[PDB]
C-alpha cells in the first residue's frame, strides 16, 4: 500500500545543459515522487561527491550515467520493500550501502534523489503537502528572500572582487509583496543598466554581471534601482553580499588579493585590513548580510570578524562549513560566523540536511537553504525552507525558471497556509541583536 | 430662523426632488406606494386644522413625525446588486423631518401640509411612478 | 444542511444525465440569459456569480437527498436526525363542535 | 468521480519575472491538474489576446489579478460540473462564455490556464501520460528540436537583422543523441565565443548575443561550433533562421530596411531582392528552415518565396499565420508557406490547436509547437508535439530551465516510449520534397 | 473521510483525585482521538486560566461542568466541519472564539484538551504516529529525563528551602539504559531511607519527602544512592536542583528569606548571596541545572546569575517564562536565564506550545517539556518531546504511573525508532559550552 515498489533513475540536462539525474518512486498503492538532483562539484576535500562519466566523448565527461545504472542496479534492489514513509531508515540504509564518508562509491547526486524521490511519494501517500510532511504540522514560517541581483568575482569580467550582490526584502509584510518589491526592483535596475549602456543578459543565478567601476558603484546601483523602485533603503529592502574570498586569498601571503579581479591597483589587505573594509562598508551601506567574508581557512580571520560585526550583519559559511555537520560544529565552539548555508547536495541526503538545520539552530545560528549553479525544476528546497521554518532562502534572482520555480512554490505554499502563514522579515534574523 | 416660509416651499420642492437618486436609465427611484401612507395622513391632518385647534392635534403631528422615520428607514429598492433608501433620501434632501419640528401653530402646520403637496406633485412632474 | 447529505443515487443521475453540462444562468432579477452576459454581469459585479445558475433538471423522481450519519460516544453509526430532541406535545385540542351539518 | 468539483487560479511568476497565472483543476476523486500559461500578447487584431490589470502600481501594470478573478469567479461556477474528460466541451463552454472572437473578456490566457488544467486533470485521472490522452494510442514520434543558439535583431546589439539562428541535429539515432549534440555544439560555442572575447551571457530564450560582424559571420562561427564538437554540417546538424522581417520591413514603400539592425551602409532589399538573399544564404550554408522570411502582410512575396524555395526549404508563418486556423486556410488556398508555428497562447485553447495542427497536417504542412519569451515550468508543449506526431519543436536553447523542461519532459517521453519511441529527424520534414 | 464529526467531553479525574476533563473527536472516516488535560492554574496574570464550576457542593469547588459545556456546546459547534488536519487553523479558530488573552472565557483546559485530541486524531487517520505526525519525519531524539528523587520546601515538613532535587543519567547511552539507572537508583536509595528510619512514601510526581538536616543532607544522601546503584556522580548521573525561589522570596525586602523553610536559624540571602550561595553548590556537587534560582520578577537578578553560573549550568525559568511568548522573547533580549520550562496548559494550545519551543530553540535556549502535578494517563507531552528533538523532558519520579506513562511512552517511541533513535545526554544540554 505504502512498499516501494519500483525505484528508476533516468539521466536528464540541468540549467546549465550539463547532464544530471532524477530518480522516481513507485509504491504499491501508487504513490509517486520525482527527484531531480542539483549539479554539485565531483571534487571537495570533506564535501560529498557526485559521481560523473569521465567520458570525454559523452557531455565533455559530466555523463551521469554510472549514478543512473547505481541507482537502477544497486540502490534499487536495497530500497525495494521499504515503507515508504521510513525516511530516515532508508537514507540510513543508503548511507551503509555506499560506506564511504563522502559517499563517492554511489554518488552524493544518486543517494539525494532516490532520498527527495522518497520523500516526495510519501508525501503523495498521505495525500499530505510536502513541506507537512516534511516539517510536521507547525510549518507557516515563508523564508525572507535574499535575491540575488548583480553578479561579480569570477562570474563577471567587471573589476569587482566579490561575488554576489543580493537584495534582501526584509520590510515586506508577506511573501508575495517581497516577491514583487524584489522583481519591481531586478526591473528597475535592468532599466537603469539599459539607460548606462551597461550589458542586461543573465548570468546563471538569473541577475546581472555589468562593467561596473567597482564595489561602490555596484552598491550605489542597487540603491538607486531600490530608490527607483519606490522602497526605503535599510528599512524595506536591505543588502547582501556573497564576498566569496577563498577565491581572491593567497594562502602562504595570508592576504586577501584584490588584484586577481581589480586590476593592478587594488588593495592586497591582511585579515584585519579585511574585517575593516567589511565593517566599513557595513557602516556605510545597509550590509544585513555577508557571505563568505574570509577564507575557509582563515579560522582566527573567522573569529576576528564575529568578534567584530557578529552582531548587527549576519556572516553566513559557505565553503566554510560546506554544510557539514563536524564544520559546523567546530565553528559554534570556536564562535566563527553566526549563519550557515545548506545545500542538500553537499551533505547527500534529506535527513543530515535536516541534522545541521537543527544543529545551527539549536547554536543560535540562521539555516538558509540554498542553490546551485546548475538547478533543475524541482522546488523542493522551498519545501524545505518552510518546513524547518529556517526563515531564509537564497534561490537565485528573478529571471530564469530554475531559479522562479522556487518562489512559485513559496507563493503556493503561502496560499496553501492562508491565514496561518508568516513573513517575518528582519525577524527572520534571530542571529542579530535589536 | 425657519425653513419653510410661504414664498419659498414650491421652489424648495424644486431643489429637494431634482436631487433625488436615479436609476442608471433616469428615471426616479421613489415611487407613490412607498409615500402613500405618509400623504394620506398629511392630507387628513392638513384637513382637521381647519376646524380643530393645535392643542388637541400635537399626538396626530407626532404620529405623522414617527411614520416618516418609520418609512425612511423602511422601504428600500434593490437595483443591479446595490440597494437603496429612497424615502429616507426623501425625507433627508426635503428636510421633512426639520419642517416637522418647527410645526408650532396652526399656520405653520398647514404650510408643512402645503409642502408635502408641493413634493409629491412636482415629483410626479418628473415622471414618477405610483 | 448538515442534517443531510446528497444521495449517491441522485449524483449518479446527475453526472450521466450531464446535467451539470446545460446550465442556465440568470441575472440579479432572476431573468434567463445567456451565458455570455452572465459573465459580463458577473465581471462587472451586477450579478452574484454563486446564487445565479442551475444544473438543468434530472429526469426520474429521485429523492435528492439521504440521512447523514454520525458517531455516538459508544463508536457506532447514528443518523443525525435522530436523538434526545425534546418533550413537548400535549395531547391535542378537542373543540367540541357536535353540530356543523357534515355533508356525506 | 471524475466530476469536476473545483477551478482555483493563482498569481505566479514566470521565467521573465513578469506575472502570469496557473489553474489548478480538482475532481470527485481526487484527481488534480495545473496548468500554467506562457506569456503572450494584450495586444492585436486577429489573435487571443491576454488580459492584464494594468495598475501602475503593481509589476508595472502587467499583474494577472483580473484574469485570476475571472477564472476564480466566472469560469469555476460554470466549469465545477463537467466531467474532466469533456476537453472539448469544457473548451466550447468558456469559448461561448466569453463571446469575443479575441478571448478579451475572460482572457486567452485564463481559457489556456483552465484547458490545460482540465487536460492534465483528466490524464491523472485516467491514469495514463498526457500525450496518450491527447493524442491517442499511436503517439510515437520524437520532434526533432530547432534549438536557438545565437540570437540577433531586436534581442542583440550586434548588425545581425535575424531574430534568431538555430541548430536542427536531423541526422541524429534518437531524441537522446539529437538533445546530447545540441548541448554539445552549445558548449563548443561557449567556448568559441569566449576565445573570441565575446558576450557569453544568455537570453531570454537560454542563447548568446554576441557581437558578430553580421549574419555570414554568426553562420559561419555556428558551423565551427557544430564542427568543433565533431558533427558533420548539412549531414548531421543543419541551420535553421528566425529572420522576424516583420520587424525590419518599411511597410510604407513596400521595402526590407536592413538598415535598422545592421547600421546605416546595410543594404536595401525589395520582395525579389529578399527572395534573392534568402536563396544565396540556403545556398551558401545548410539552411533547412528559414522562419518569417517575409512580413506577415507580404502576401505576394510569401507566394514568389514559396514558388522559389519551398521546394527544399521549410518556409514557417509566425507572425504570417499566428496559430489562426483563417490565417492559416487563406495561406493554404494561396500557396503561401509550408509550415506553421504553433503557439498555445495564440489561440488560447487546446481544442483549437489541436484543430489547427490537423489543418496544417492535412495540406502537407508542417506544424512546429513553440514556446514563448516567458515561458514557465509547465511543459505541456512537449506533450502535445509527442501527441499530434508533429515532428517538429522550438522550445528555445540549452540552458535555462524554462527550456530544459520540455528537453526532460521528451526525454521522460522518451524513456516511456522504449521500443515504440521513434525520431524521424531528416523524415520529420515531410513538407520537402525527398 | 478526515473531516471531524464529533467533539465529545467528559469530566473525568486527574492523578491528585481532583476533577479534569477529556475530548474525543472523531472524524467522518471513524478516526479517533482522544486528549486528556493536566491540572493547572486558574489564576495568573499572565498564563492561561482554566476554568473551574465553582460549586462548592461538588468537588470542593474543583469540578469541570463548566468547560465540559464549552467544549460540548460552544467549541464542538464551531470545529465540526474543520479539516482533522488543520491543527493551526483549529487552534486559530478556538483562540478567535474564545477572544481573550488567557483563553478565561471557553477556559484553557477545554481548549488544550480540543487540540491534543485534534492532533491524536489526526495522527490516526494518517496512520502515522503522534510525533511523527507532530515533528515530521526527521524526529529521533529520546529526551534526557530529569527525574524527581527528593522533595522539600512546601512540598515536604524537611529543613529544605529548594522544593526538588532531580537525578539526571545524562551518561547512559540509550534512553533504556537511563530509566534502567533512574530505577535503580530510586529502589537504593528507597532503601537507604528505610536503613535511617526515614519515610518512603511517595508525594505528588512521585518522589520522596523525607525529613533531612539540609540540602546538603538531601544531595549528599542522592549522591550515596546513586554510587550505591554502581554509578559515578558527575559522570554516569548528575544533580538538578529546582530552587523555586518564589516561594521563599520577600518582595517587600528583596531578599531570599530560607527561615519559611529552614526555620528560625535560616540563612536570609541577597540577590548576590543567593547567586554566591548557587555557585557554591554547583562547585561542591555535580550539579548541572538550577530551576527557578532566583524570583519570577527579579529580572536584574536573573540577568545577574545567567551571567556567573549560566555558562556551566542550566538555568530554567519555570515561574520566570510561565511558558509566555513575551517574558521569553523579554529574557532572550535580556541574556535571562538559558533554559525555559514548557508545560503545554499553560498557554492551552499545540500550536502555541511549538512555536514557544522554537522561539527557544532559535536562541541557543533549550526546551523542558513538563509535566503538571495532577497529571493523568495521556502520555502525549512525551510525543511532544520526541516531536521537537528537544533532549529533555521532566516527567516526575519513578512512581505514580501518571509518570510511569511518559517513561513507557518513550520507550514505545525508542523501540519504533530502533536503529534511527539517538540519546544525546549530556550532548542535549546545548546551552552550555565544550
Ligand atoms: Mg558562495
Ligand atoms: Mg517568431
Ligand atoms: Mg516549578
Amino acid at each position: 500500500m505504502s512498499i516501494i515498489t519500483d525505484v528508476y533513475a533516468r539521466e536528464v540536462l540541468d540549467s546549465r545543459g550539463n547532464p544530471t539525474l532524477e530518480v522516481e518512486v513507485y509504491t504499491e498503492s501508487g504513490a509517486f515522487g520525482r527527484g531531480m538532483v542539483p549539479s554539485g562539484a565531483s571534487t571537495g576535500e570533506h564535501e560529498a561527491v557526485e559521481l560523473r562519466d569521465g567520458d570525454k566523448a559523452r557531455y565533455g565527461g559530466l555523463g551521469t550515467q554510472k549514478a543512473v545504472d547505481n541507482v537502477n542496479n544497486v540502490i534499487a534492489e536495497h530500497i525495494i520493500g521499504f515503507d515508504v514513509r521510513d525516511q530516515q531508515g532508508i537514507d540510513r540504509a543508503m548511507i551503509a550501502l555506499d560506506g564511504t564518508p563522502n559517499k563517492g562509491k554511489l554518488g552524493a547526486n544518486a543517494i539525494l534523489g532516490v532520498s527527495i524521490a522518497v520523500a516526495r511519494a510519501a508525501a503523495d501517500y498521505l495525500e499530505v503537502p510536502l513541506y507537512s510532511y516534511l516539517g510536521g504540522f507547525n510549518t507557516k514560517v515563508l523564508p525572507t528572500p535574499m535575491m540575488n541581483i548583480i553578479n561579480g568575482g569570477s562570474h563577471s569580467d567587471a573589476p569587482i572582487a566579490f561575488q554576489e550582490f543580493m537584495i534582501v526584502p526584509a520590510g515586506a509584510p508577506t511573501f508575495k509583496e517581497a516577491l514583487r518589491w524584489g522583481a519591481e526592483i531586478f526591473h528597475a535596475l535592468k532599466k537603469i543598466l539599459k539607460e548606462r549602456g551597461l550589458e542586461t543578459a543573465v548570468g546563471d543565478e538569473g541577475g546581472f554581471a555589468p562593467r561596473f567601476n567597482g564595489t561602490e558603484d555596484g552598491v550605489e546601483t542597487i540603491i538607486k534601482a531600490i530608490e527607483a523602485a519606490g522602497y526605503v533603503p535599510g528599512k524595506d529592502v536591505f543588502i547582501g553580499l556573497d564576498c566569496a574570498s577563498s577565491e581572491f586569498y593567497d594562502a602562504e601571503h595570508k592576504v586577501y588579493g584584490y588584484t586577481k579581479f581589480e586590476g593592478e591597483g587594488a588593495a592586497v589587505r591582511t585579515a584585519a585590513e579585511q574585517i575593516d573594509y567589511l565593517e566599513e562598508l557595513v557602516n556605510k551601506y545597509p550590509i544585513i548580510t555577508i557571505e563568505d567574508g574570509m577564507d575557509e581557512n582563515d579560522w582566527d580571520g573567522w573569529k576576528a570578524l564575529t568578534e567584530r560585526l557578529g552582531g548587527k550583519v549576519q556572516l553566513v559559511g559557505d565553503d566554510f562549513f560546506v554544510t557539514n555537520t563536524a564544520y559546523l560544529e567546530k565553528g559554534i565552539a570556536e564562535h566563527a560566523a553566526n549563519s550557515i548555508l545548506i545545500k542538500v547536495n553537499q551533505i547527500g541526503t534529506l535527513t543530515e540536511t535536516f541534522d545541521a538545520i537543527e544543529m545551527a539552530k539549536e547554536a543560535g545560528y540562521t539555516a538558509v537553504v540554498s542553490h546551485r549553479s546548475g538547478e533543475t525544476e524541482d522546488s523542493t528546497i522551498a519545501d524545505i525552507a518552510v518546513a524547518t521554518n529556517a526563515g531564509q532562502i537564497k534561490t537565485g534572482s528573478l529571471s530564469r525558471t530554475d531559479r522562479i520555480a522556487k518562489y512559485n512554490q513559496l507563493l503556493r505554499i503561502e496560499d496553501q497556509l492562508g491565514e496561518v502563514a508568516e513573513y517575518r522579515g528582519l525577524k527572520s534574523f534571530y542571529n542579530l541583536k535589536k | 430662523m425657519a425653513i419653510l416660509t410661504d414664498e419659498n416651499y414650491v421652489d424648495k420642492a424644486e431643489r429637494a426632488i431634482s436631487l433625488l437618486e436615479k436609476d442608471n436609465k433616469g428615471n426616479y427611484l421613489l415611487t407613490t406606494s412607498q409615500i402613500r401612507k405618509l400623504l394620506s395622513l398629511c392630507s387628513s391632518l392638513y384637513d382637521r386644522s381647519k376646524e380643530r385647534k393645535f392643542d388637541e392635534l400635537i399626538n396626530d403631528v407626532s404620529y405623522l413625525r414617527v411614520q416618516f422615520v418609520y418609512q425612511s428607514g423602511r422601504n428600500s429598492v434593490r437595483v443591479n446588486r446595490q440597494t437603496f433608501f429612497p424615502v429616507k433620501d426623501l425625507v433627508e434632501k426635503g428636510q421633512i423631518l426639520e419642517a416637522l419640528k418647527e410645526i408650532k401653530d396652526r399656520e405653520t402646520l398647514q404650510r408643512f401640509c402645503r409642502y408635502m403637496e408641493a413634493l409629491v406633485a412636482y415629483f410626479k412632474f418628473y415622471g414618477g411612478k405610483d | 444542511m448538515k442534517n443531510f447529505k446528497i444521495s449517491s443515487t441522485y449524483r449518479a443521475a446527475r453526472k450521466q444525465q450531464k446535467t451539470a453540462n446545460r446550465k442556465s444562468f440568470y441575472n440579479d432579477e432572476g431573468y434567463m440569459i445567456s451565458p455570455s452576459e452572465w459573465a459580463d454581469g458577473v465581471i462587472k459585479g451586477l450579478i452574484n456569480p454563486k446564487n445565479s445558475w442551475s444544473n438543468d433538471h434530472v429526469k426520474g423522481y429521485l429523492p435528492r437527498v439521504s440521512p447523514r450519519s454520525h458517531w455516538t460516544k459508544n463508536g457506532y453509526r447514528e443518523y443525525l436526525g435522530i436523538g434526545k430532541s425534546r418533550d413537548i406535545p400535549e395531547k391535542e385540542p378537542e373543540v367540541i363542535e357536535m353540530m356543523d351539518l357534515e355533508l356525506v
